[PDB]
């Protein structure tokens, strides 16, 4: 029955790899939560910020990073694992640019990093980097993409996704929003993401507890939403 | 208690946590207390070094390394682990200088060393570095930064932080201190008195105080506090501790 | 049979749904239907509480991580 | 010949099941078809459903 | 029997390696998939059903082409299937480079089975939790093979592995005939998916691919919807 | 206990992992080979033909290795394929180095050395495969060798390995006239053995896999019995059995 949860490379009866699910729970162990939503020509990622004390430099506690000039990323889970994962992603993106001479698409980047994670989960020489990944970007002839990678090596495209402690409730709220079949303009995408986080946390957050990154077709550069712009967006949402 | 899952650093727990990293956390928490504060134009460091026997020479087990000419190094935990970490950080800074031709930014050096200490966390044939260390630097075109990297591999930027058995106490005592305005002169005294109050005399006595800083006051160069400034800081600590 | 009249609910369609449910599960579905009818205070079951009972009994919640399938 | 590796108890069970197949149709005689279905019913056993497991060995 | 269900290099006293059987059990718990060899071609189908319609179904594909005439479908893990796809593509391209000729599906199945079994050689690496279905057309003959985590490879007139594989196999053996046509083969594959699909297959809920004298092509969602309407 | 990795020794001296590799062959399909005066053959059982196997194949159990070499396999499929590939590799390497077809003894010893190396050291599970090599050479004419997962081998004139191999070989040795069997008598004996050793009252030609090696006119020809040929052989045997039982 049990006792097979010790080694990553050990298949339990009924073919269940426990250690992978243990890493999936280590993702929630980070204590945070993030969501990503994609519109017709925009893709917004927004994550919660917890600051135990003003003693920290808030400019260096960012949880969303920049893989390339036009591909953004946000992650949750073990933060050191997250930083290693973004370092590997940047390496892979630049190496792809070198080898093939054009910018890495989001789908292929997620595929390659998920292949890396699968190789990690296949041999017992690694701990499988227990941190989730969410990438956003724009590709010609396809539009915006939102892509999620997990320590299991599973990657998929998402019209809107989530990660963290509130995975299930955020996904349910996003389901409720998506089944209404609405266009999701840029402002309304950001609004829906912020409302998702607020309702799933029930905090009605102050604007200083959030970082947002968006990518649009008119602004392919992965722009991190500064304090003034997030203030505008969420105060307008509060008044709207 | 996590028995059966804490024997290796590559095995997760049902709660989803690597217990070897938490045990390194505990090892750091059971060590001496070191603090650092970043002034307007530089950073300063303070260490509560416990002299375990009077037989040791003054300055034995120097806990304030200097990774680069402009980069400080304050550590806590295992001294051997700390020396190995300082050595690999020095190697990383030297490689950065050799390849890129200019001084390594403190944020980039902290990122690289945190990546390395993480690489020593997720294996099974190695053990996580059981020491938390501080990083401080001052650049005229970049500014002054402070970074705390623990065996978990995380590298956050702190205004001024502490590591050791007096973590929470030094947090509370440094919160009331307003930090952003003054320079090293009006912060070394504060660091000295904080270190002298957090230390407990009834148990774990016989400690000596050592300070280091980097900034334009020393032309962006990390070095030990000069003897005159050290003794005036000690005098301020004595008068303030009454 | 001992139940109250079901006001013309698609019992045959409920049967036609492919679900690996035992006779105990069917008894549970009917029992849940009765409980819901009592809770909302109406003696004649209709498709709403019968459907809610069906979802409750045969839930078969998995949540299984996607990499398995 | 239709009962390869069948114990004597299974042979008696085959006789009994053929008799019951006769009984169900409210007859008293037993035909060859009755014995054939009795052999099929008594000796019925669960095989390896998964062909992949069964093809582990050459 | 417990002490021998932990390593891939130790024989159980009675039978054989238990980790291989456990990987096969992982395969059996995957998404149902069927493959049918018609007289003129081969078809393979699988269900893409997943909760949270937020998921972009076009992003990933369970039916992928290896070369101009070889396609494959899995039943089990996703990432292991992706790794198997990469390895199979590499082997096919190596064979093409050395022989300057499209790789016959039999040789591809042998090489990919060797690749999967090479992960069963030693401990510290786990066997792939994925069973493959290989469809191909060459020498005027459609071929259908199944590759196993154990490295065993065998041919199949019409099979169905994954979840509810036993009922699918019973249905196929009650439905499949050697003189089947490609369109009726696709119809039978879709019906085999349907009987255990649990949720009214849509144009995107299932993914099918066909292979014939004109090579292997994964069917577009429009043709899948047309076939679904025809079956109804 | 001493049932850990194969590189362990029981206090009584037994190699338990090797022993389990031995006993594992009893789960494999039954295959046998008989040495006749002017020919050799390999008879094997197709244990797994459910309803829908393509039969796109030349032989599953029997594997041809060289223009003079053929063998039957019995064990795990993966180890079977690996061992057959290595057999082809070593045979062709000998052909390249010496410009001569490899002797049966030399090739069998090479494979058995590989198998022993897989149980001698390295912490690797031994090949759970037993082989029946068929071939001809100028050194000893027609030879039959039975391999072994332990890395041993033996020269035989009649040998059966697989399920019910003990009873099959016992009756075979009870009913073998050494030095006075042609190909036809050997084929009839093999059919009778497969009848007595398989769990079917009337075995079908599909479940039977027979390949014959015969040297004639300067060259050795390896052919598997066609469906019509094997059907004719089994029907000849069943009418012979009917004649035997009516005479009794």
């Amino acid at each position: 029955s049990a006792g097979f949860d010790r080694h990553i490379t050990i298949f339990s009866p009924e073919g269940r790899l426990y250690q992978v699910e243990y890493a999936f729970k280590a993702i929630n162990q980070g204590g945070l939560t993030s969501v990503a939503v994609r519109g017709k020509d925009c893709a917004v990622i927004v994550t919660q910020k917890k600051v135990p004390d003003k003693l920290l430099d808030s400019s260096t506690v960012t949880h969303l990073f920049k893989i390339t000039e036009n591909i953004g990323c946000v992650m949750t889970g073990m933060t050191a694992d997250s930083r290693s994962q973004v370092q590997r992603a940047r390496y892979e993106a630049a190496n792809w640019k070198y080898k093939y001479g054009y910018e890495i698409p989001v789908d292929m980047l997620c595929k390659r990093i998920a292949d890396i994670s699968q190789v990690y989960t296949q041999n017992a020489e690694m701990r499988p980097l227990g941190c989730c990944m969410i990438l956003i970007g724009i590709d010609e002839e396809q539009g915006p993409q939102v892509y999620k990678c997990d320590p299991a090596g599973y990657y998929c495209g998402f019209k809107a996704t989530a990660a963290g402690v509130k995975q299930t409730e955020s996904t349910s709220f996003l389901e409720k929003k998506v089944k209404k079949k609405f266009d999701w303009t840029f402002e309304q995408t950001v609004e829906t993401a912020i409302t998702c986080l607020s309702t799933v946390l029930s905090i009605d957050f102050k604007p200083s507890e959030i970082e947002v990154g968006v990518v649009t077709v008119e602004n392919p550069k992965f722009r991190i939403l500064t304090e003034a712009e997030i203030d505008a967006h969420l105060v307008a949402l509060a008044e709207r | 208690i996590g028995t059966g899952y804490d024997l290796s650093a590559s095995t997760f727990s049902p709660d989803g946590r690597v217990f070897q990293v938490e045990y390194a956390m505990k090892a750091v928490e059971n060590s001496s207390t070191a603090i650092g504060i970043r002034c307007k134009d530089g950073v300063v460091f303070g260490v509560e070094k416990l002299v375990l026997s009077k037989l040791y020479e003054e300055g034995s087990n120097k806990r304030l390394f200097n990774v680069d000419r402009h980069v400080g190094m304050a550590v806590a935990g295992l001294l051997a682990d700390a020396r190995s970490l300082a050595d690999i950080a020095r190697e990383e800074a030297s490689n950065f200088r050799s390849n890129f031709g200019y001084n390594i930014p403190l944020k980039h050096l902290a990122d690289r060393v945190a990546m390395y200490v993480h690489a020593y966390t997720l294996y099974s044939a190695v053990r996580p570095f059981g020491c938390s260390f501080m990083l401080g630097s001052y650049s005229v075109n970049d500014g002054a930064q402070l970074y705390m990297i623990d065996p978990s591999g995380v590298s956050y930027g702190y205004w001024g932080c502490a590591i050791g058995k007096a973590r929470q106490a030094a947090k509370t005592e440094i919160e009331k201190l307003q930090m952003k305005e003054m320079t090293c002169r009006d912060i070394v005294k504060e660091v000295a008195k904080i270190i002298y109050i957090v230390h407990d005399e009834v148990k774990d006595k016989a400690f000596e105080l050592e300070l280091s800083w980097v900034g334009e006051l020393t032309n962006g160069r990390h070095e030990i506090v000069p003897k005159d400034i050290r003794e005036e800081a000690e005098k301020y600590a004595k008068e303030s501790l009454k | 049979s001992k139940m109250n009249l079901s006001e013309e609910v698609d019992l045959e369609d409920y049967v036609a749904r492919p679900d690996k449910i035992s006779g105990a599960d069917i008894n549970s579905i009917c029992q849940e239907s009765g409980m819901l009818a009592v809770r909302e205070n109406r003696y004649i079951v209709l498709a709403k509480d019968f459907e809610k009972a069906y979802k409750t009994v045969i839930k078969k919640d998995e949540q299984e991580h996607e990499f398995y399938k | 010949e239709l009962m390869p590796g069948a114990s004597g108890a299974e042979v008696k069970g085959v006789c009994t099941e053929a008799g019951m197949y006769a009984l169900r149709e409210r007859r008293v005689h037993v035909t060859q078809e009755d014995f054939e279905m009795a052999v099929a019913k008594v000796m019925q056993k669960d095989s390896e459903k998964n062909m992949s497991i069964k093809k582990l060995w050459k | 029997e417990r002490g021998y269900s932990f390593s891939l290099t130790t024989f159980s006293p009675s039978g054989k390696l238990v980790q291989i059987e456990y990987a096969l059990a992982a395969v059996a718990g995957g998404a149902p998939s069927v493959g049918i060899k018609a007289a003129n071609g081969v078809v393979l189908a699988t269900e893409k059903k997943q909760k949270s319609i937020l998921y972009d179904e076009r992003s990933v594909h369970k039916v992928e082409p290896i070369t101009k005439h070889i396609g494959l479908v899995y039943s089990g893990m996703g990432p292991d299937y992706r790794v198997l796809v990469h390895r199979a593509r590499k082997l096919a391209q190596q064979y093409y480079l050395v022989y300057q000729e499209p790789i016959p599906t039999a040789q591809l199945v042998q090489r990919v089975a060797s690749v999967m079994q090479e992960y069963t050689q030693s401990g510290g690496v786990r066997p792939f939790g994925v069973s493959l279905l290989i469809c191909g057309w060459n020498e005027g003959r459609p071929y259908l093979f199944q590759s196993d985590p154990s490295g065993a490879y065998f041919a199949w007139k019409a099979t169905a592995m994954g979840k509810n594989y036993v009922n699918g196999k019973t249905f196929l053996e009650k439905r499949y005939n050697e003189d089947l046509e490609l369109e009726d083969a696709i119809h039978t594959a879709i019906l085999t998916l349907k009987e255990s699909f649990e949720g009214q297959m849509t144009e995107d809920n299932i993914e099918v691919g066909i292979c014939n004298e004109a090579g292997f092509r994964r069917l577009t969602p429009t043709e899948v919807k047309d076939y679904l309407a025809a079956i109804a | 206990r001493y049932d850990s990795r194969t590189t362990i020794f029981s206090p009584e001296g037994r190699l338990y992992q090797v022993e389990y590799a031995m006993e594992a062959i009893g789960h494999a399909g039954t295959c046998l080979g008989i040495l006749a005066n002017d020919g050799v053959l390999l008879a094997a059982e197709r244990r797994n033909i459910h309803k829908l196997l393509d039969e796109v194949f030349f032989s599953e159990k029997i594997y041809k290795l060289n223009e003079d070499m053929a063998c039957s396999v019995a064990g795990i499929t993966s180890d079977a394929n690996v061992l057959t590939n290595e057999l082809r590799l070593i045979a062709q390497r000998y052909l390249l180095q010496y410009q001569e077809p490899i002797p049966c003894e030399q090739l069998v010893t090479a494979l058995c050395d590989i198998k022993q190396a897989y149980t001698q050291f390295g912490g690797k599970r031994p090949f759970g495969v037993s082989l029946l090599y068929i071939g001809w050479d100028k050194h000893y004419g027609f030879q039959l060798y039975q391999s072994d997962p332990s890395g041993n081998y033996g020269g035989w004139k009649a040998t059966c390995i697989g399920n019910n191999s003990a009873a099959a070989v016992s009756m075979l040795k009870q009913d073998y006239k050494e030095g006075e069997m042609t190909l036809k008598s050997a084929l009839a004996l093999a059919i009778k053995v497969l009848n007595k050793t398989m769990d079917v009252s009337k075995l079908s030609a599909e479940k039977v896999e027979i390949a014959t090696l015969t040297r004639e006119n300067g060259k050795t020809v390896i052919r598997v019995l066609k469906q019509k040929e094997v059907e004719q052989l089994i029907k000849k045997h069943e009418e012979e059995e009917a004649k035997a039982e009516r005479e009794k």
